[PDB]
Formats: structure tokens, C-alpha cells, sequence
């Protein structure tokens, strides 16, 4: 929809084809000008820009830090991690020393 | 360096708009039409776009004190020191390029840009612009501190080197002018002032109007009279608000200085709040020398996120 | 963030053209009669009511979606990796798994 | 423009600056539906009292 | 306490002694540049006024 | 009379600073870097302080 997120949208940044929903209108010039007269609706990504809010960062649960490059969540305090132990001989020792 | 830089102009022209609001309340035919603002900066640089060259001269040759723009039909000239950006108050302007000028520029309503003319007169185009940048970061500054932390920002590089981005341009078109003619008893007259003038008359010949003076004969006068200069041997920017000469490819072809570039930002560091540890309550005391956000959320299994611009002091 | 590409207009000097549809997103394209417009030295056209300007407008991608976009993705299987440190009897390592 | 104060002010023929200050609300009713400040380059016209020049 | 009233507090106007709790701090220098920074509560006597 | 209040400051310099924003958004190193400024007065007058004599 035209004005919001999603206005324009395009597959890949080296996508040829490209979809525009924006409502473009063109109306009559005034007499004695020549301006190409026309109205159309503001870009959706700046409104998403400006009313976005804050990200997953400041209300991931369990104290998750969101980072990105790539998208990944950190030290998350939740669960247990089962472990499966393998020892040799030489790490234990004998009860007669 | 700047010369290899700037002779990319010298084969155009700058060109005459229509600005809705030169300054005063009404329209006329300035210099410094403005097109088109850019604002992809995250530190608050915003890139104008005026119809005037700035640091090309008469001839075409690069200085950093002149500017030359359309007065009628010739070509003249004007001073750099003059240039101003008006928003609220007076913008910084860090860097000027042909039709293209980055400032800085504190939140408004407006965006003026004006120059001295030649004639000591003041040339403005006025037009409507929310100048409402972003915070960087999460305190809201207005003045860069003299300690703090970097934050990672976009701005514009100071740099006159060609880019990807760039503006059409084509041939200028026709422009006609009443002055170009005088009534004179049968053979009126076409001062030809300029390189090829056109011409059409209902009652003379007309056809193609050539070059040269020439000596029409026709009662007609003034009227059903009228020329227009063409051939400019020079280009124009398809702007928006001159007629286009032709259904023809562009012609010409010039970049879009000052590129968007991956860049740092100092940003102010507030105080450490004061905390008074209650049976599991945090009190904390808030002294923010500008809107600061604060933020908190629990680490639990349901959080409860927070948001609140703090602005004064409070608990 | 879109961009719109306003071309400056054809005007017809005492005559006449048609809209040719092209495939450009959001493409608008209007034929406006009657127009005389003026300039600086005067009328631009010829006639008096006997003129058309060309409009044409259409969206393009913006010169910065290469640098300032917004990707939406869609996220499903996530795959968790930790740092453990192990130091028993007289080693003292750390590995990622 | 909208403002608190009226400040008029010439250069003297003594290279000095004369002004005067006083108070005036200046804050002039929008014309019509929209609040503009800046004139733009195409709309509609609405009749509106002006002092002749 | 600082950033109140009373934040410094002097017995008489001629006194010597004067005690001062404004939570002063004292920060690293950036690199290349002589400053001195330092962050302060601001004074409680105009935040009283 | 001035003259014998301002002969205290010729036995002084004037001094370079670091001002971190010179108008423009960056620093330099400039001849008014501001020191402190003070705001006794209750009828709103305000003491600037500057590198510069
Ligand atoms: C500001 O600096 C940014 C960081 O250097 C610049 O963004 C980088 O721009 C380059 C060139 O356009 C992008 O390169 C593309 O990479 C993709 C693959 O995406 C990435 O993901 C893979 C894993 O799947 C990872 O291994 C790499 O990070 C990949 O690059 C390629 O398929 C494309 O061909 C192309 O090479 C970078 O992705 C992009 N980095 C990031 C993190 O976005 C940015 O252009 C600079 N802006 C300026 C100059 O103002
Ligand atoms: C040079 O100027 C002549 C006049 O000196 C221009 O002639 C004008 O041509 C237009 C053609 O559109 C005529 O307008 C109209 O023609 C349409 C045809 O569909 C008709 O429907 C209207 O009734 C109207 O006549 C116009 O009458 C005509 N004026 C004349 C012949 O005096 C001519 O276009 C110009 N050529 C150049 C150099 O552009
Ligand atoms: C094993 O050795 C590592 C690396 O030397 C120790 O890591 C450091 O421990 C001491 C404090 O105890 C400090 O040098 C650093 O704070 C630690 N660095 C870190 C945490 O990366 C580690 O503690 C040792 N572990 C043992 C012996 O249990």
C-alpha cells in the first residue's frame, strides 16, 4: 500500500524488476506555466523510518542481544545443553598415589 | 584533481525556472529554481539542487569565488560569499558543486537559498520543506560534545570525484522573446540579437527564421509577429519546469557529486543516574542536559520493556 | 525510499501527440489540450488554445537502495552455537561447537 | 514570519544601528484549510484581502 | 545530596570550611586532544530557583 | 579612566583552543573557544568568556 512499509518493493538490490505502488496522480498545468503538475504519496519507508520504534534488541526475552552481520540472538538464558563426555585414561588418577 | 573534475560542466548551461516563492510572497524568473532536496545522511546533511552553477565562471573555467547563472539571455556573473541557506536560521554550507549544494542546516519549515546578484540585487527561491532529522544515537544534541562515543553514521564525502549517480541533460529549447521585434512601416523589423532566432508570421512569409537580421515585410506589426532563439550550442537540465525541446534521448551527461559514505559520528555521553537500591525496587535519578531515552526490560521469561523521552529532571 | 522521475514536457507548438504506454513501474502518462504557457521573454507556443503538453511520471528505484534499504526476511530453523571452556586436572581449553 | 516581537532597524548616516522593539502577536489565521507557509507551485486560488502596492 | 538544595552547604558566609557533595567524576581524555573531562551534577541552588 | 583599566592585560596573550564546534559540525582549533559562561544577572544578561582579548 502506498505510504506505508512496503510501498516499493524489489526481489534483490540487482533485481531488474521492480514493483510501485504509490498512487501517482497528474493533473492540468495552470494556465501560462509549465510545471508538470502532479500529487503523489510520501515514501513509506521514511514513515517506517520515523515510526519504527525501538527493535527486537530492547525486548528480546531472557536478556537476548540482537545483532546482525549476520542475524543472530546472544546469550540467551534459557534451557540446558546436555553433554556427552569421552575421557581417557591418562587424565585420572590411580588411588594408590 | 578540481579541473579534470569540473570540466564535465563547461559543455552545459545554466538555466532560468519558475520559482513559486522568491522570497517575498510571489513567483518570478530566478536563477535559483530549486529542484529537488536530498536528505540520505544519518547525521542531518541534506544535498539542494539550485538552477545556478556555482565555481564555473563566464568561459567555463573552474575559480572558488564565482558564480554564473541566466539574466535574460546572456550569461553573467556573481560572487560566492553571498550564497546563504535559510531554513530557521543561517545553514552551514560544507560544499558547492555546479547546480548542487550540501549544508547543514538546524530543523525548519522552509528552505531559502539566495545569492547577490550582479545588479547588488538578492535573488531567493523559498519552498516548503519538514527538516526534521533523526537523533543519532539516543540523546537528542543539537551541538557535537568535546568528549563522548562514536556511533556509526551516512554522510556525504567532500569529494568532487565522479559517481553512479547522475542527472539527465538535453538541448535547450525555444525562447521567445517580444522584445526582439520593433514595428516598422512594412519591413518590421527582428533585432537579431543572439545566434539563430525563429520566427512565424501569419501575414509575412515566416517559415524557418534562419539567422541574421532581417526586414519582414507585413502589416501585421508586433502583432501576429512573434521570434524565439534556438540553437543553444550549450546544454540544459531537464528540469521540471521548462519545456522539454524534443522526443529525442538525452544529449548530455552529468554525475551527482559528494556520494554517500560510510562515516562516524561523536555523540554526548549522559551522567551516571543516581540509584538508591530499595527491597527490590530501583529508584534512579535523572539529570538529562537534552531529550535522553531510557530503556529497561526485564530478563525473565515475560519481559516488560520501557520507553520514556526523559526531557527534565525526574524520578 | 522511491524516486520520482519527472521528465521536462514535450509541448506541441500548434499541434498535437498521442500517450504511449511504456513498461515503467507506476508509469503515468497524460495528454493536457488548450495549454499556453509563457516564459521569461514571453508565450512560448504559437496558438492560442490549439497546443498539448506531454506529461509523463513514473517510479524508480532510488540511487541509494544499493546503500539505504530495508530487507524483510523470513526466519525458521534456528541453529545455536556456544563457546565452552574446559579445564579439568591439568588442561585448561576453550572450543566452539 | 510567526513571531513574538516587531524589530525595525536602518544603518545610520553615523555607520551606527538605530532600532526599535516592541511587542506584537503575529500570528496571522491560515487561508483556507491548509497550514502552508511557503506559496506552491500549482493548487487552487481563494480569494484573500491584501494592501495594494 | 547533589542536584537538590543543599547540595553545597556553608555555615556562615565567612566560613573556610564548605561541603560539597556533587557527585564529581573524572573521565579518560581522548586521544589527541588536551580537555580535561570531567561530568558534573548540576548545581542545586538554580534547580531550587 | 579605560586606559589605566586596561593595562592590566598587556602583560597577557591571547591563546588557541579547542573548540569542538567551529559553526559548522566539526572541530578546530580556534581564537574564541568558549570557557565558561555566567548568568548571575535576574534581568537576563549573560557573561561570555572567550579565547579572544
Ligand atoms: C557502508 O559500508 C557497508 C559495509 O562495508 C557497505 O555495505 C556492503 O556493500 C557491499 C557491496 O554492495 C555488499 O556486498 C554484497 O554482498 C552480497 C552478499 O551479502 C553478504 O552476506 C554474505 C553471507 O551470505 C556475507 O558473506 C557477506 O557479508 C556478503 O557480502 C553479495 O552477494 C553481493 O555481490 C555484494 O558483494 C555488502 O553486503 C554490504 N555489507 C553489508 C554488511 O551490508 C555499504 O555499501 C557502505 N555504504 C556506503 C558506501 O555508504
Ligand atoms: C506556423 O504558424 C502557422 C500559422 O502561421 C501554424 O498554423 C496553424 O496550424 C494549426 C495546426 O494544428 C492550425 O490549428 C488547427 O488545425 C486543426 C487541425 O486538426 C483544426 O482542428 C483547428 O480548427 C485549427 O485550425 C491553425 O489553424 C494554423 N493556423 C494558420 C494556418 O494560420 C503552424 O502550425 C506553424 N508551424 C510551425 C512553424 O510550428
Ligand atoms: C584458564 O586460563 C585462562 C586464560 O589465561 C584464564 O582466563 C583469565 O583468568 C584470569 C582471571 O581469573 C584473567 O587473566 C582473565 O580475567 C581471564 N581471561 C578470560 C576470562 O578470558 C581462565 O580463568 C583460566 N581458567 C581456569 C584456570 O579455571
Amino acid at each position: 500500500q502506498p505510504g506505508r512499509f512496503g510501498d516499493i518493493q524489489s526481489r534483490t538490490v540487482e533485481s531488474k524488476d521492480l514493483y510501485a505502488n504509490t498512487a501517482l496522480k497528474l493533473s492540468r498545468p495552470s494556465s501560462g506555466t509549465v510545471h508538470v503538475p502532479y500529487t503523489q504519496t510520501p515514501s513509506g519507508f521514511k514513515y517506517w523510518l520515523k515510526e519504527r520504534g525501538t527493535s527486537l534488541n530492547d525486548k528480546a526475552p531472557f536478556g537476548c542481544v540482537i545483532k546482525t552481520n549476520p542475524v543472530r540472538a546472544e546469550n540467551c538464558a534459557v534451557g540446558n545443553i546436555p553433554v556427552s563426555m569421552d575421557i581417557p585414561d591418562t587424565a585420572f588418577t590411580r588411588v594408590i598415589d | 584533481s578540481v579541473t579534470e573534475h569540473f570540466n564535465v560542466y563547461k559543455a552545459t548551461k545554466p538555466y532560468l525556472a519558475y520559482c513559486a516563492d522568491c522570497g517575498d510572497g510571489q513567483f518570478c524568473y530566478s536563477p535559483v529554481a530549486i529542484e529537488k532536496i536530498r536528505d540520505e545522511a544519518s547525521d542531518g546533511m541534506i544535498k539542494i539542487q539550485v538552477a545556478a552553477q556555482i565555481g564555473i565562471n563566464k568561459g567555463g573555467t573552474h575559480e572558488h569565488n564565482k558564480i554564473r547563472y541566466i539574466a535574460g539571455h546572456d550569461m553573467k556573473e556573481a560572487n560566492r560569499d553571498s550564497l546563504q541557506v535559510y531554513t530557521s536560521g543561517v545553514c552551514a554550507i560544507r560544499g558547492t558543486m555546479g547546480h548542487f549544494i550540501v549544508a547543514y542546516c538546524p530543523p525548519g519549515d522552509e528552505l531559502k537559498v539566495q545569492f547577490q546578484d550582479a545588479e547588488s540585487h538578492t535573488q531567493a527561491c523559498k519552498v516548503q520543506y519538514k527538516h526534521a532529522p533523526a537523533p543519532v544515537g539516543r540523546e537528542k544534541f543539537t551541538v557535537r560534545p568535546h568528549f563522548g562515543i562514536e556511533v556509526p553514521c551516512t554522510t556525504y564525502q567532500l569529494t568532487t570525484a565522479p559517481t553512479e549517480e547522475e542527472i539527465d541533460m538535453h538541448t535547450p529549447p525555444d525562447i521567445p522573446d517580444i522584445t526582439l521585434l520593433s514595428q516598422q512601416s512594412g519591413n518590421v523589423k527582428i533585432t537579431a540579437g543572439g545566434k539563430t532566432i525563429r520566427y512565424n508570421c501569419t501575414c509575412g512569409s515566416g517559415n524557418v527564421g534562419t539567422t541574421s537580421s532581417d526586414k519582414t515585410i507585413n502589416s501585421c506589426k508586433i502583432a501576429q509577429c512573434h521570434a524565439a532563439v534556438t540553437n543553444h550550442d550549450k546544454w540544459q537540465y531537464t528540469s521540471s519546469f521548462v519545456p522539454r525541446a524534443d522526443q529525442l534521448s538525452r544529449k548530455g551527461k552529468v554525475h551527482v557529486p559528494f556520494p554517500l559514505t560510510n562515516s562516524t559520528c561523536r555523540v554526548p555521553v549522559a551522567r551516571a543516574p543516581g540509584v538508591t537500591y530499595g527491597k527490590r525496587e530501583l529508584t534512579v535519578k535523572l539529570h538529562p542536559d537534552h531529550p535522553t531515552l531510557l530503556t529497561y526490560r526485564s530478563l525473565g521469561a515475560d519481559p516488560r520493556p520501557y520507553e520514556e523521552w526523559i526531557d527534565r529532571y525526574v524520578e | 525510499e522511491y524516486k520520482t522521475v519527472v521528465p521536462s514536457p514535450y509541448i506541441k507548438c500548434c499541434g498535437t501527440s498521442e500517450c504511449r504506454s511504456m513498461e515503467r513501474p507506476d508509469y503515468q502518462c497524460q495528454v493536457y489540450t488548450g495549454v499556453y504557457p509563457f516564459m521569461w521573454g514571453g508565450a512560448y507556443c504559437f496558438c492560442d488554445t490549439e497546443n498539448t503538453q506531454l506529461s509523463e511520471a513514473y517510479v524508480d528505484r532510488s540511487d541509494v537502495c544499493k546503500h539505504d534499504h530495508a530487507a524483510a526476511y523470513k526466519a525458521h530453523t534456528a541453529a545455536m552455537k556456544a563457546t565452552i571452556r574446559i579445564s579439568y586436572g591439568n588442561l585448561n581449553q576453550t572450543t566452539t561447537a
